[PDB]
């Protein structure tokens, strides 16, 4: 069939990309702080 | 997202380590030959 879009769930892709980027940043910063604080 | 990125990173690291190990023993164990 056609007309398969009743509503929008655009947040899923945006949430995935943002969580990937921010988790990478947070884990890198945590590694840096742990190295700083031994 | 993060799981696939970690899987790709682990695969790349494993491939690099394996290739380096293979080349290392190919080169040293046959230095005289």
């Amino acid at each position: 069939p056609c007309d398969s879009r009743g509503q929008r769930m655009w947040w899923a892709f945006l949430a995935s990309s943002m969580v990937t980027f921010f988790g990478g940043l947070f884990i890198i910063l945590l590694w840096r702080t742990l190295k700083y604080l031994w | 997202g993060p799981a696939s990125f970690l899987v790709s990173l682990a695969s790349c690291l494993a491939l690099g380590s394996g290739l380096t190990a293979c080349r290392a023993r190919r080169r040293r164990l046959r230095t005289a030959a």
